[PDB]
This record gives C-alpha cells, structure tokens and sequence, in this order.
C-alpha cells in the first residue's frame, strides 16, 4: 500500500479499516 | 506508540494492524 | 447531550471525540 | 454490545464514555 | 470528557454530535 | 454538480463544504 | 426540511446553500 | 467566537453545547 | 486486514487511505 | 463494479488496492 | 461558494461532493 | 496539480469540477 502521516479521526478511521470485527485500541498515552 | 509511529512519524496499513485485538 | 444512532466508523468517530487523549477501545461483536 | 446498540438503536455520549481508556 | 483542538470539519462533526435534533449554528466570522 | 443523497453527519460535511467561512445553520425536524 | 429531503430523497448543493449564514 | 474557543483553543464538549440551537 | 462493508463517501475514504499518494480513481456505475 | 460492490456487498482492500494510480 | 484549504481526506471527499456519479480522479503526483 | 491549487492554496468548488471524469 503506503506510508502517510494519519492523526486523530484520521489515525482512527484508518485502524477502524485495518482492523474491522477484531477490534482495536487506540492508546495516545502509549 | 501509535501517535509516534503513524501520526509524528508515517506507518504502513501492515504497521496499523499492531493495534488490533 | 442527544441520543445518538451511530454505525460503522461513525461509532468511532464518536468515541473519538468523547474519550479525547484518554483512547478508547472498539470492540464489535463477532 | 455498544457497537451493536448505537447502531441498530440508540446510544448514549455517556454510554459511550464507558469505552474509554 | 475531555479537551481537544477541533477545527473545520472536525468541529463541524462534534457540533452535530453534541447537539443532534436541536440543531446548531457554526458561525467561524463570530 | 450534482444531487446528494445524505443523511447523518454526512449533510453537515457538505454543508461544511458548500458554506465555508460563512458557516451554516442545521436545522432538522423535531 | 432539507435535513429530511436530503436523506430520504436528494437534494443540490444549490438547495443547501440556502443554509450558509 | 467557536472558532476561537475550541480550534485556537481548546473546549469541552459541554462548551460545545453553547452553540447548539 | 478484513474485508469492508463500503458506501457512499465512506468508499473514497477507504481508497484514500489504501492508496495514498499515489492516488485513485473513483468509477461509480452510472 | 467496485464502487457498486463494496456497498451491496463486500470488497478487500488488496480489491480496493486495483484503482490506485 | 466559497474558497477554502482542502487537504486530503477532506479534499477527497470534495471531490466526491462536487462529481459524484461522474466520478473522478485524486492524482496528488499531479 | 489538484493539492497546489486546492491545499497548498485555496480553491473554489468550481475549480474542483476540473478533476470530476
Ligand atoms: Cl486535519
Ligand atoms: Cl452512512
Ligand atoms: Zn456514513
Ligand atoms: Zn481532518
């Protein structure tokens, strides 16, 4: 595919499309 | 972590799927 | 606040802007 | 769950704040 | 909740979400 | 351009869109 | 209204411009 | 005004709700 | 990754994200 | 086709991947 | 309209707004 | 092209027509 800068909503919609059914966190602290 | 990686940095999709469950 | 009827990655963009830097975790059903 | 219920009927912002880390 | 910076769109969506039925006015000249 | 079909969060995008530094009202029913 | 037309039917982006302040 | 308040700033959801109708 | 459930804008989203700077085009059926 | 596809069905994004430039 | 800065994401969904059913072509290498 | 005229600077909707097929 590639690589982008994805933040925020972006960086979140990105994992939601990765991940799907599996699920996902999204951890900003770390 | 993810922030660092994909958003201060640039991260593949394949790197996105370690924050699966 | 309203009630909210939200699917897809409207769920996410939602959780998004609730949890802010705290994260949040998205766990679907099956 | 939460997935499923603000999708097929209504959901709360307070609900929703359970999800959080 | 929390804090965050939302601008344009991101803004936008958050208004729609915090306000849904009522409705609301976005007015960025004041 | 062309017809739209849009509901939800979607309807505020374009109005985002459409507006610009003029900003918008929404308004829906009820 | 147009909230309502643009979902259950269509509507212009002409028609929503009638919105902008 | 909004813009100044929450993108130049920073805002809560609850001051979010200031410009609802 | 897993397979999608995609319309309207939420397709251009995803092919955004997929191709990035290469970019894409968007070919709708009539 | 694709467009067509992914909304009354499903479609992956190796399929999606086939309308980059 | 309006004139504003459309990047990305959000320009992509412009351009969906604006050619729908004609479809269009996001070609960031120019 | 399109992220010169529409990003880096400022286009109308208009302009945006230029890249419908
Ligand atoms: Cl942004
Ligand atoms: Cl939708
Ligand atoms: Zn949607
Ligand atoms: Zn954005």
């Amino acid at each position: 595919f590639v690589n982008q800068h994805l933040c925020g909503s972006h960086l979140v919609e990105a994992l939601y499309l990765v991940c799907g059914e599996r699920g996902f966190f999204y951890t900003p602290k770390t | 972590g993810i922030v660092e990686q994909c958003c201060t940095s640039i991260c593949s999709l394949y790197q996105l799927e370690n924050y699966c469950n």
